[PDB]
């Protein structure tokens, strides 16, 4: 051939902490179907937006918006449990289906997306150009997303084994554990990679009875 | 509502 | 200047599933410092072993051995808690340092690696150029191992919630999980991407109660 | 021993 | 746009020493016209061959060919006096027009080659990783083409100033440079660049009379 | 080796037209060594200005100096038979060695340009990232460049073979040639690509007879 | 025939 | 004094 029609600019979706997640490499060649599982943020959330996003760079906010839907009917359900399978399909005409599918619920939500949508020829080279300039910039905004994800799970988490250790974990460990996940989920509140590590670093330190104890159970 | 999270 | 030191080559370590995980991107200009954050896989892990890899592949085995060597002395905990602190440190002699810093125990233990270790200028080369020709097989591995750690955590996630639910769950939901979890855990034993995402959606289908009751607690 | 996951 | 029609190659001709000139980059957006003006290698020529080449590769033999053509009907004249523009023309249909024009006879001739013509998908892999294995080789053989074409203006060019000085150069220098002359052109029947540059050396060093006489005229 | 000395932007020299000419490709190793034959452009040129540029743009002025130096000594010569031979040597240390000799005369001259000269860091990104906004800009320049010196030569060589031919051009080939050559050096005077393809065009139009005496003789 | 030379 | 030309 002498010619081949391809992605001039990653595709994807918004993740949480406003990171654009790539489900379609950029220069892949059409029709393509690619595929990833996601999941709840939060213990009982009963609906996710999907955000489809076209760029290069790491922040949702900086790419091109393809558009947005709700996918709801999400059933009661500890976070990090529902098996969200999000596909991105683009046929011979370039047309991108997006569908997000409750592998639990059995709910499936769509936008159809024209292959005249996103950015023209000039703003391809303006956001290639762009992810290159803002490289290091992207790369501390991925890891500043990476470490308050760490930050919450851990808080999340801590919370619930102090809620199943009950009277087994000694009041000075509470205690300790406690003003930790206060001070740590004051830190998750800011932009402050070091402060977050901090933090997690306390909650370490202190957790150590609370560990074995969700560990022994 | 939330964005979805990576699934663990 | 007219000349820059550079990686010509990914640094990293080999993570869960036989991966890769990139702490120096290739081309980062030196000296440099990076670090992410990982934990354990299994409940009561007291070791972790660090296996530090130069290259562009995805598989683990598909790069340069740098050398590997364990910290030991991870307190009991649930998998996924521990904070194991792996730095990547390139000083200006090209030296590079990795160290692994559990942060509730304190423990540190590190590999220092010559400037002249890893690949020579030829097989740089003959790296990039299969890390080219393999992009499709590499992407595939990767969507496989990243299948097979969803899978698991369902499997260990669902294990933990069925201990903790007991009496709630009825005896039929519990019958139903139960051999779901048995199809799964014989799934993760093989490379099947989709006999691994069927039986994870044949465990999503059985759990509506176990995850109302995991939910309510 | 195990090697690393990505931490959640 | 979602998607672009792009050339997954460059797309050029052979020109003299067996190189490959590149008319069209790899990556140009569709439709797409390029132009450029190239000439005869020998007085009095009648007839080019028009030889079209879809690759990365600086040897025209380690491309691929989508056809040849010749172009005659050149009036007679000086080599490199004739001007023969060639044209690259790719339509929205994806369909390659390369012409060839004698702007001095006026005098045209065309290939047509179908969109579906050229290298598949896996080829064009192949090629790019192959383009960049022989990065080194390829330019090694483009500096000795260029060296080979450089003695051989010399050489030609020289003959013309032998010829138009007559009875000016003196018998000794005369012999000197027709004797350097045969060496540069026994070299010219090889590859091996440093030969070559060491008979132009020899000639530059034995003609500085005639040089003289040829600026004087 | 974990790490490599390199190249971040290709090193050269000013060529006729105001172009950079690549002497070293950006990202080659260090130590390397590469030399070109250039020559001169006007007859009897006695002198050449060697300009040394850091960078990936086409315009010369739109790349680093790096600094300039004249070779002088050039013995009278028809335009384009001097050989002179510019090496750019790089070694251990980073340090350019830049030097051009006469192969004729066999004068030699030289800069030296330490390894901290040239652009900074962040420098070498907006050069890189400028390369790339400006692609299509840069080929045009030259395209246009490539074309004045084509038009030049015609130009030159024709004046050349009228004086050369003498009594055997009838006076009406003369006249036509004549305006024709002055029409193409008007249009040598300005940008415009299209009027000097023209004007180019009309001198191949009326020098047919003017072409086989020179052929002929 | 021969190949077409870049014009100089 | 003049650019130096690519030699043809």
């Amino acid at each position: 051939v002498l010619l081949l029609d391809v992605t001039p600019l990653s595709l994807g979706i918004e993740t949480m902490g406003g990171v654009m997640t790539t489900l379609i490499a950029k220069n892949t060649t059409i029709p393509t179907k690619h595929s990833q599982v996601f999941s709840t943020a939060e213990d009982n959330q009963s609906a996710v937006t999907i955000h489809v996003l076209q760029g290069e760079r790491k922040r949702a906010a900086d790419n091109k918006s393809l558009g947005q839907f709700n996918l709801d009917g999400i059933n009661p359900a500890p976070r990090g449990m529902p098996q969200i399978e999000v596909t991105f399909d683009i046929d011979a005409d370039g047309i991108l289906h997006v569908s997000a599918k409750d592998k639990n619920s059995g709910k499936e939500q769509k936008i159809t997306i024209k292959a005249s949508s996103g950015l023209n020829e000039d703003e391809i080279q303006k956001m290639v150009r762009d992810a290159e300039a803002n490289a290091e910039a992207d790369r501390k905004f991925e890891e500043l997303v990476q470490t308050r994800n760490q930050g919450d799970h851990l808080l999340h988490s801590t919370r619930k084994q102090v809620e199943e250790a009950g009277d087994k974990l000694p009041a000075d460990d509470k205690t300790a554990i406690e003003s930790a996940l206060t001070a740590l989920e004051t830190a998750l509140k800011g932009e402050d990679k070091a402060a977050i590590e901090a933090k997690m670093q306390e909650l370490a330190q202190v957790s150590q009875k609370l560990m074995e104890i969700a560990q022994q159970q | 509502p939330r964005r979805p999270v990576i699934m663990r």
